[PDB]
């Protein structure tokens, strides 16, 4: 109970008069105080208004163009501490354009801990030339107080009132003149002897405790401090906040639950109405600092395994991404706080730009949609993303939503990723090459489609393999359909491979750039019915030596009659191009 | 910005009604 | 046209709230 | 322009608007090969409207085309997504008033 | 242009003045 | 603010030739 009543919040008071008594129980603004523009005010409005009980503002005060105001010794009798935290263009207290301010009077006023002071264009304005600024502010030289009555030969500054003259306002010295330091005809400057630094004193001189700020009821005592110069804990001032409370706001002690509060979900305004505060080295504040991240179940900020997650809040709550352009937009993004809109016609190595750009998202807030995105033949370039939370959701409650993409054959691989769909539904129209399949597959992993795809099907397998160190000839199974009539093509895939890790709807063939080599192979002719295995083969050519080659076969897409059917694939075969004979390893090294 | 809008510039007796506050 | 101090009062000019 | 019902009228999804700058006639949607990549046509999406029961159900499709360079002809035609494609139409954005020309040339 | 410094803008009593002929 | 025929109007106040 040092500030006996209420924490307020800053405030930007206009026109009128009306919402400045929201100030009335105010001991702290924590925040700036500006009053400003009213121009049908009078000193009538003035009269009978006060706020003795505000002690302090952590940042900054500033009156601009506030009519009939000749004083504001009534107003803020008791304002004693500017802090200066937040600042006003470097400025913790600012007086600009008050026609009518005859004198400051802000006689309880004795420190302003950070910021100068900025006092302009006040026509009629006096007894600035008797406040000794020095034992307010540690550097004057940045204060600018110009263009005031005071400027020109108009003043008749008066201090002494009681005796006139005999032992009143102390006096001290501008360079070599001595000046009796005063706010108002009645009203003295506070000046304490040196040895009370910034802490104050009583009127006996006597100097209160060294955790005080400008001035104290009681000498000596940190529970009799009108402010404090480090924080404020249950009506005392301490150096810094015990346990088990946090430094808030650079002046007060709060504890956990109050930081926690502050915290919990502002759900819209991120843009300047929200920060969702965090622990700190003992210090609750907006955010966490560089290099940090917030575990989410103690507010605590911990060090970023590798770089720091990434939340990209979104413009109005959506991104359409239909370029690459767009998509690099959210380049390093972790974490999405609205809804995608894919939109991709056409480009060029697309899997590969998208999995560069959005490859890292984890987690999208909203929905996803995919609509006529006929570049696109797979989803896997989001290769991160686990969540979709449809915290926000298309029309008809989707979120996940996917229309007219007349290339779409996979959406994720289900044998490895795993995505979460926490609410709304999914919509899947004009997706011809996307078999149910794996929209059912989509279904249950995340707790007008595929009409022009026959999906896998038949087992087409391989008769006859044959390796030369450049070469593999190939035979495979001949496809005939029911209808054995017309069979026309077969399609051979090979890439150089690794181990294992190898699939047909790999980093997105698309139009262009390829991760595929692929060979159309004609459609053999049959030589009768007893013994008509002219079976189809390839010869690979343009092989490395000693490499392993993923390889597999298709059969041309067929819009069969009746119970509609391409046919068959074979199984993707990894075939090592011959190598070395031990022999001749041995050879070449043996032999220079 | 209003500074841009009327002083280094020029502005519409319009364009300085609309934000009147 | 339109400067300074007078934006204030021209603005009042105008407001007159 | 007009509204497109199918015979099942049911489930009616998607509009197509073309505009490209063009001179005079020698204009073809099959121009120039729009295939994938870079496009000889501007494209724009038009979500399929709300039919708001059956008698006076015309709440016609529609589109508001900005970004254009004034007086410019624009070849300019609908296709429903894959029914009916309107035809091409020129639209020439406006020009200058023929007063407007003469003040800014009888005065410096 | 006269016409894109006062119509389609707005234009300074001074700009207005300049090449009055 | 200036437009149309009004421009003429308001150079000629300007003008005074
Ligand atoms: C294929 O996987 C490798 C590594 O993963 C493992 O080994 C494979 C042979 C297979 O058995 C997988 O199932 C295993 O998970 C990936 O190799 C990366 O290659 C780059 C090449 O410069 C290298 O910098 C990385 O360190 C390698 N990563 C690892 C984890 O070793 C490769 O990306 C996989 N490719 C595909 C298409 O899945
Ligand atoms: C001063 O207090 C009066 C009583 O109400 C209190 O203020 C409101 C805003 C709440 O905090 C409530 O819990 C309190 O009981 C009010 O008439 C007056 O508006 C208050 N002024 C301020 C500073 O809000």
């Amino acid at each position: 109970h040092l500030y006996p009543g209420e924490v307020c919040p800053g405030m930007d008071i206009r026109n009128n008069l009306t919402r400045l008594h929201e100030l009335e129980n105010c001991s702290v603004i924590e925040g700036h105080l500006q009053i400003l523009l009213m121009f049908k005010t009078r000193p009538e409005d003035f009269r009978d208004l006060s706020f003795p009980k505000l002690i302090m503002i952590t940042d900054y005060l500033l009156l601009f163009r506030v009519y009939g105001l000749e004083s504001l010794k009534d107003l803020f009798p008791n304002l004693t501490v500017i802090r200066g935290s937040r600042l006003f263009f470097n400025y913790a207290l600012v007086i600009f354009e008050m026609v009518h301010l005859k004198e400051l009077g802000l006689y309880n006023l004795m420190n302003i801990t950070r910021g100068s002071v900025r006092i302009e264009k006040n026509n009629e304005l006096c007894y600035l030339a008797t406040i000794d600024w020095s034992r307010i502010l540690d550097s004057v030289e940045d204060n600018h107080i110009v263009l005031n009555k005071d400027d020109n030969e108009e003043c008749g500054d008066i201090c002494p009132g009681t005796a006139k003259g005999k032992t009143n306002c102390p006096a001290t010295v501008i360079n070599g003149q001595f000046v009796e330091r005063c706010w108002t005809h009645s009203h003295c400057q506070k000046v304490c002897p040196t040895i009370c630094k910034s802490h104050g004193c009583t009127a006996e001189g006597l100097c209160c405790h060294s955790e005080c700020l400008g001035n104290c009821s009681q000498p000596d005592d940190p529970t009799k401090c009108v402010a404090c110069r480090n924080f404020y804990l249950d009506g005392r001032c301490v150096e810094t906040c015990p346990p088990p409370y946090y430094h808030f706001q650079d002046w007060r002690c709060v504890n956990f639950s109050f930081c926690q509060d502050l915290h919990h979900k502002c759900k819209n305004s991120r843009r300047q109405g929200c920060h969702q505060y965090v622990i700190h080295n003992n210090k609750c504040i907006p955010e966490c600092p560089s290099g940090y991240t917030m575990n989410s179940s103690n507010l605590l900020c911990t060090p970023c395994l590798g770089p720091c997650p990434k939340v990209c809040h979104l413009l109005e709550g959506e991104k359409t991404i239909d370029s690459v352009t767009s998509a690099q937009e959210l380049r390093g993004c972790t974490v999405i706080n609205g809804s995608l809109i894919i939109n991709i016609r056409g480009g060029n190595n697309l899997a590969a730009e998208l999995e560069a750009n959005l490859g890292l998202i984890e987690e999208i807030s909203g929905y996803l949609k995919i609509r006529r995105s006929y570049a696109l033949v797979s989803l896997s370039f989001f290769r991160k993303l686990r969540l979709i939370r449809g915290e926000t959701l298309e029309i008809g409650n989707y979120s996940f939503y996917a229309l007219d993409n007349q290339n779409l054959r996979q959406l994720w691989d289900w044998s490895k990723h795993n995505l979460t769909i926490t609410q709304g539904k999914l919509f899947f129209h004009y997706n011809p090459k996307l078999c149910l399949s794996e929209i059912h597959k989509m279904e249950e992993v995340s707790g007008t489609n595929g009409d022009q795809a026959s999906c896998e099907n038949e087992l087409l397998k391989f008769s006859y393999i044959r390796t030369s160190f450049d070469k593999i000839l190939l035979r495979w199974e001949p496809y005939w359909p029911p209808d054995f009539r017309d069979l026309l093509g077969f399609m051979l895939f090979y890439k150089e491979a690794p181990y294992q890790n190898v699939t047909e709807f790999d980093g997105q063939d698309a139009c262009g750039s390829n991760s595929w080599t692929v060979v159309d192979i004609d459609p053999p002719l049959r030589s009768n019915d007893p013994k008509s295995q002219n079976h189809p083969g390839w010869l690979m050519r343009g092989l490395k030596p000693w490499t392993q080659y993923a390889i597999f076969v298709k059969t041309l897409v067929t819009f069969s009659d009746e119970r509609r059917t391409y046919g068959a694939k074979s199984d993707i075969i990894y075939v090592q191009t011959d190598a070395t004979t031990f022999e001749d390893y041995l050879h070449n090294v043996v032999f220079v | 910005g209003i500074v841009e809008q009327c002083c280094a510039s020029v502005c519409s007796l319009y364009q300085l009604e609309n934000y009147c506050n | 046209h339109l400067c300074g101090s007078h934006l204030v009062e021209a603005l009042y000019l105008v407001c007159g709230e």
